């Protein structure tokens, strides 16, 4: 009846809960203030919203039943599904809104004229929310994939039941190898390539004025244009890693020191997954003054 | 150094004339090999005579005296000039007949109807010593060819003991437009007139009489406004042409304003000079006229004696 | 410095400075012209307001640059004429004598003595005595050659003028034309780029248009703020004044080009004058020295003389109303206060304080253009002194400054020469009808004092003095755009912009004929030439292989013909666009070219008018029995042209009938 | 053993 438990110690299970407050105050506020801050405007504000539905779906329901001791799934039947389908829709919506950021800041410094009409002032509304309504389209295997399960071999214990992959190793392993690809390497080339080129758009033009601030204001725009990628690194491949070595090593290789080390790597991975919601208005504050005048006024 | 000069005038009035006499008194005579080159230059001279002569009776339709020449005639239309050589037997007696012709001799003489060169009397008047194959020009005879000039022409030249050179330029008024470049520093204009031109109308054109366009050109000249430092000689060249065309034709028809006695060649010339001189538009400046005739070697001589003594006394540096 | 202000720098500067050698690839939009078919409308169009004589057409710079390509390129007897005519205006534009002498030489050479020693000389005997009796006697006014030009002018408008009508370069100058009069701005034409100043009811800012990518300045007011201040009137009257001095070629005042109207702003297009205020300036550099000083009151003053002649009162002179342009020279820029004053003397106290006339204080005192001498006067004490003749804002309270009334300048002869002493004694004055140029011959008054005595007004005119201060080139010679800020639009909430407020700026937009041509030929004149060349060369070239020319000879007694598009059923495609012919007894109508069909004869016609439609405005020919088609034009010259002769051809119909 | 949570 209770083989299905985790190890993890009491002290870590604190110290990650206590992080994840830290992060949740952060990023709940600012990104509500920035939202509310506000053709930028509106990939910016998108992209704080879906960090802030991130903050306030994936971490709470995760903090008992998942980012705990505790392995009965306590959300029911229902919550199986909606909690995953959740997660999956918010994760699509941050590396989708971040895409789009990054195509509209370099539609702003390279096609300055054009991009009126292409972003179509209002329109960017409408492509913001069809951005939002993609992510949900592209997460339903979430909802009729992660179902409760009745895995103990007794079937009838107190925790015998929790929500699991209902469908083969095979057809998760491919649905999440879908999943990594068109919400992480997509996005990921997409930002790095765009940022790479506006990059080289402002060095040149730090090469050419080579003012009191203006070359300190275009090497600190290179250096977090960079650092937005270094970021999307960190914050976002060890959770695709993690969900790697989940559905591709088959029942061969698992042991329990492994098992207990996945299980840790499932709290050091995710904590990365959540700090990318809080860094999102520390460097828009980092980077311009005028946004940081309302912020901070407001 | 070398001061410059221009000859002007209307097409046909005589300025490469002036330009062989310049040549042959203060300059190089002319050799053996040009009298060579000029033999062939006055057979197509007296060709070209007797081409525009039988074309001027056709147009006018006057009959012929003799009716074989007219044959001959038929052979004189077939003759070009482009591909030319040495005259030939069969073409020497056409000519002299043709020219014996007492209806093309009055169809000369009413010459005044078109176009034709003056040196055509004398060329029929030589005759066989011309059309002879051992033919030797003389003096007269190279300066008597008509050859027509276009385009500027320095002749460097100089005097006893001054540089002075010419300009040599076309008279036709479809050249004339090129004269705008030897304007430059002129030191002295010298403008040649035919006294004769009053009676021929331009080749150009057929409705205008010669003697109006020299007048037009006169004053177009007078009035450059940068020549006003440049002296003018108007040379009033073949007065013995006028000598003989005014006792055959009357200045009345051509220009009625002379109403002098008739015949009289002094009165003809003095009322063409006062005519000329009339078309400068400020008496302050002065106007040099010299009676003149380019085919005669001493009138030449005279009239440069004091053309250079009065260029010199005009420009003392 | 933030990121986006100095981004906002850059794009601005770079835009400002792209491409400066080759300004025709500044574009981004493309101008499009009408087909060539345009000119049969086009032609009645001008015909019926005579703005197709010859005096019309090359007195405009298009009309002028078509009219010379056709003459040296298309017809060798005005080769000529034209190449003497262009010599002439080149050579009328030289200022030194010595070089006017050779050029004149040249001229007179080439044009003159060629022809007549070649006896083709047709100009008259007068024009040749007077310019040969002007060279030798060495005498080169720029106005040698005029008696040529007034000659020259007479020959072109004979057989020349109508053979270029009859030629296809009046068809593209028809099609020029109409591009013209077919102008609707929006906010979408032009790149707007950050903010360079504020204040009134609104802001500017500098833009870029964008089909012919010239840089401007664009001056927006808000309609809810000039409602919340009831500024209605001075709105309107900015205009009128813009327009007003506009109409000229005034190089000392800030020229408008267009006027246009989006539904909450009011927008005027000026010119661009990137040096930046001379306040800037005076607050970088300093005050400055007199001989610096000569400079820009010799400019302000011709500036001023323009807007008196055109009885305009500048009532706001500043240094801050100063504008200079990139190589340094100035212009006066904001006419929002300005005023006429030949119909009836304004008598209200407007301008800033410091700088206002004693007789714009005195309650209810008309005055006259005299107020801006005054002000001249304390503009250039400031910029001698570093402020106003009387105390300065952080010296004294309005009321103190304003007391100005009750004393005089100090006149201080520790900084001012005698001269300027006399020159500042002349223009402070009290009394108005003791004045510097309130009294006598005005502007001339003061441009013969003593203080401009070594300053020939001529060379002043046409800038040969090198200016003292040339602003910077890598800046933007503004405050920073947070320094400017924005207005509160939480003072504007509660007001509603009602139909009767938007009614005042019906006729508001408009536009500048001479400003728009000078622009395109500038800019896109030939490249656009070329293309569309290229254009109508590819259709001629399909017609031709496929047969279904352009027109059958337009018939035999057409009065008209051009594309229209007919309407009147929601459920078809409604742009039907298809070509019309116009006969005195009925309106044919053709496909793409297979055969036309009867659609009307003049007798059914009961009556024409016009309709609004879909953002688009429509004539509405109404058909006896009560049928009616409606037709939609594509342009507001075509629109106004069809329906005159629509309506001719039914009223001449209706009255053989009758 | 696996691992259930994904
Ligand atoms: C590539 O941009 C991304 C991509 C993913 C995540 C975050 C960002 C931010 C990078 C910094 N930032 C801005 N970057 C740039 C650059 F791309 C370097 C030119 N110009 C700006 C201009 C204004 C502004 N605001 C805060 C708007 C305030 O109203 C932000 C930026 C916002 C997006
Ligand atoms: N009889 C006579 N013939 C002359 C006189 N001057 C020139 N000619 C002839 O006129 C012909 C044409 O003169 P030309 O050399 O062409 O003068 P240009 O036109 O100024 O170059 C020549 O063949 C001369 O022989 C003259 O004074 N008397
Ligand atoms: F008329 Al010529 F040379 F004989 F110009
Ligand atoms: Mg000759």
């Amino acid at each position: 009846s209770s083989e299905l438990d985790v190890n993890t110690d009491i002290y870590s299970k604190v110290l990650v809960t206590a992080v994840y407050l830290a992060l949740f105050v952060v990023g709940t506020v600012g990104n509500t203030v920035t939202a509310f801050t506000l053709t930028v405007h509106y990939h910016l504000g998108s992209l704080a919203l879906s960090d802030l539905l991130t903050l306030l779906l994936a971490m709470p329901v995760e903090l008992y039943n998942f980012i705990w001791v505790h392995h009965p799934w306590a959300f029911g039947d229902a919550g199986c599904r909606g909690y995953y389908f959740l997660r999956d829709a918010c994760t699509y919506a941050t590396a989708l809104n971040v895409a789009s950021l990054s195509v509209e800041r370099y539609l702003a410094i390279c096609h300055p004229f054009k991009a009126k009409t292409l972003m179509s002032r209002s329109r960017t509304k409408k492509f913001i929310s069809a951005i939002w309504l993609a992510s949900a389209l592209l997460a339903v295997p979430m909802l009729f994939t992660m179902g409760e399960q009745n895995r103990s071999a007794d079937g009838q214990h107190a925790g015998g039941l929790v929500c699991t992959p209902t469908i083969h190793t095979a057809t998760v392993k491919v649905v999440i190898q879908v999943n990594t690809f068109m919400s992480f390497i997509f996005p990921m080339v997409v930002i790095s390539v765009l940022n790479t080129i506006i990059a080289n758009k402002l060095t040149v033009m730090v090469r050419q004025a080579a003012e009191p601030g203006r070359v300190q204001a275009l090497r600190h725009g290179v250096r977090v244009l960079r650092a937005v990628v270094i970021a999307f690194v960190v914050c976002w491949l060890p959770y695709h890693v993690r969900r790697l070595m989940f559905c591709y090593i088959s029942d061969e290789q698992w042991t329990p020191f492994l098992y207990d080390f996945y299980h840790y790597f499932y709290m050091v991975t995710n904590a990365l997954f959540y700090v990318s919601s809080t860094i999102n208005p520390i460097l828009y504050n980092l980077v311009s003054a005028n946004f940081r005048h309302i912020f901070l006024a407001t | 150094r070398e001061l410059k000069l221009l000859l002007l005038g209307t097409g046909e009035s005589g300025k490469s004339t002036f330009i062989k006499q310049m040549r042959i008194i203060h300059g190089s005579g002319y050799s053996d090999e040009d009298k060579r080159g000029f033999t062939k230059l006055v057979y197509q001279n007296i060709f070209t005579a007797m081409q525009a002569m039988i074309r001027a009776m056709d147009t006018l339709k006057i009959p012929y005296k003799y009716e074989h020449n007219k044959a001959h005639a038929q052979l004189v239309r077939e003759v070009d000039v482009e591909k030319v050589s040495a005259f030939e037997n069969p073409y020497v007696d056409a000519i002299k007949s043709l020219w014996n012709d007492p209806g093309i001799q009055e169809c000369y003489d009413r010459r005044r109807e078109y176009q034709l060169s003056d040196s055509t009397k004398y060329y029929l008047n030589d005759l066989d010593r011309v059309a002879d194959p051992a033919y030797l020009p003389t003096q007269q005879d190279v300066l008597r060819v008509r050859v027509p000039t276009t385009g500027i022409i320095e002749y460097p030249f100089d005097l006893q003991s001054v540089i002075f050179r010419m300009v040599d330029v076309g008279g036709q008024r479809s050249e004339r437009r090129k004269w705008i470049h030897c304007f430059e520093n002129v030191t002295s204009i010298m403008f040649l007139v035919a006294l004769s031109e009053y009676d021929q109308v331009l080749v150009e054109s057929d409705n205008e009489n010669r003697m109006e366009e020299s007048k037009a050109l006169f004053r177009t000249i007078i009035t450059y406004p940068w020549f006003q430092n440049s002296s003018v000689i108007l040379f009033l060249n073949k007065k013995d042409l006028l000598e003989e065309k005014i006792m055959y034709s009357h200045l009345v028809d051509y220009f009625p304003e002379y109403d002098g006695p008739q015949r009289d060649a002094q009165a003809a010339r003095e009322f063409i000079l006062k005519m000329f001189v009339d078309l400068n538009p400020d008496s302050d400046k002065i106007i040099y006229s010299h009676f003149t005739c380019a085919t005669d070697t001493e009138n030449i001589r005279f009239v440069f004696a004091a053309v250079k003594d009065t260029i010199l006394q005009l420009n003392l540096k | 410095a933030d990121l986006e202000a100095v981004l906002a720098d850059v794009s601005y500067l770079m835009a400002m400075e792209k491409s400066k050698a080759t300004p025709a690839a500044r574009a981004s939009k493309k101008i499009l012209l009408p087909e060539p078919s345009i000119r049969s409308v086009m032609q009645k169009y001008l015909e019926d307001r005579g703005e197709v004589t010859f005096e019309k057409i090359f007195s405009q710079k298009l009309g002028y640059l078509l009219f010379r390509d056709f003459c040296l390129k298309h017809l060798e007897e005005a080769k000529p004429l034209v190449e003497f005519y262009e010599e002439i205006k080149k050579y009328e534009k030289l200022e030194t004598e010595e070089e006017r002498l050779v050029c004149s030489r040249e001229i007179f050479d080439t044009y003159i003595m060629k022809e007549l020693l070649a006896c083709s000389h047709p100009f008259s005997k007068s024009a040749i005595e007077h310019v040969q009796g002007h060279l030798v006697k060495k005498q080169v006014p720029p106005d040698l050659f005029q008696p040529y030009i007034e000659e020259i002018c007479q020959n072109l408008r004979g057989d020349v003028f109508q053979k270029f009508i009859e030629s296809d370069k009046f068809t593209r100058f028809c099609q020029w034309k109409n591009v013209e009069l077919n102008i609707h701005l929006t906010m979408n034409d032009f790149s707007v780029h950050r903010i360079i100043g504020r204040g009134g009811f609104g802001e500017v800012y500098g833009c870029r248009k964008a089909d012919t990518g010239k840089m401007y300045a664009m001056k927006c007011l808000d309609k809810k703020r000039i409602k919340m201040k009831q500024g209605e009137t001075l709105a309107l009257n900015e205009r009128i004044m813009l327009s007003l001095v506009s109409t000229g070629d005034c190089p000392f005042i800030v020229c408008m080009s267009y006027a246009f109207h989006t539904p909450d702003k009011l927008s005027f297009i000026l010119d661009l004058m990137n040096g930046g205020d001379l306040h800037y300036h005076l607050s970088q550099h300093g005050v400055f020295s007199e001989p610096d000083m000569i400079f820009y009151a010799a400019e302000i003053i011709l500036g001023l003389e323009h807007m008196h002649n055109r009885f305009v009162v500048y009532r706001d002179l500043k240094p801050a109303n100063i504008l200079l342009d990139e190589h340094g020279h100035v212009r006066i820029s904001d006419l929002g206060l300005a005023c006429d004053f030949s119909k009836k003397k304004p008598h209200a106290s407007v301008g800033t304080h410091g700088y206002m006339a004693p007789e714009v204080l005195q309650k209810g005192v008309a005055y006259d253009s005299s107020a801006d001498w005054f002000s001249l006067g304390c503009m250039l004490f400031k910029l001698l002194r570093g402020h106003s003749p009387f105390r300065q804002h952080k010296t004294k309270d309005k009321h103190e400054i304003d007391r100005m009334t009750l004393t005089m300048a100090v006149e201080l002869p520790d900084s001012f020469s005698p001269e300027l002493r006399s020159l500042l004694e002349g223009l402070l004055q009290r009394d108005v009808n003791r004045r510097l140029g309130c009294l006598g011959r005005g502007a001339q008054e003061v441009k013969e004092s003593p203080f401009f005595r070594d300053l020939d007004w001529q060379m002043v005119f046409l800038q040969k003095y090198p200016p003292p201060l040339i602003p910077p080139r890598g800046e933007v010679n503004a405050a920073d755009a947070f320094d400017i800020g924005s207005f509160d639009e939480e003072d504007t909430k509660g007001i509603k912009l009602l139909d009767s407020d938007q009614e005042l700026y019906r006729n508001f937009p408009l536009t500048i004929s001479e400003r728009w041509q000078q622009e395109v030929a500038e800019t896109v004149f030939d490249t656009i030439n070329a293309e569309t060349d290229r254009l109508e060369a590819r259709k001629k070239t399909k017609n031709k292989q496929l047969g279904h020319e352009e027109d059958y000879a337009l018939g035999k007694d057409c009065i008209m013909h051009g594309y229209m598009s007919k309407m009147g059923n929601p459920f078809l495609t409604q742009w039907q666009r298809r070509y019309f012919y116009l006969f005195p007894n009925r309106l044919e109508w053709r496909g793409e070219g297979e055969a036309p069909q009867s659609l009307l004869t003049m007798e059914e016609i009961q009556s024409v008018e016009e309709t609004q439609i879909k953002e688009r405005k429509c004539l509405l020919l109404k058909i006896r029995g009560g049928k009616q088609f409606v037709l939609q034009c594509d342009s507001d010259p075509e629109l106004v042209q069809w329906k005159k002769e629509l309506r001719d051809a039914y009223r001449e119909a209706q009255q053989l009938v009758q | 053993r696996r691992p259930y949570i994904l």
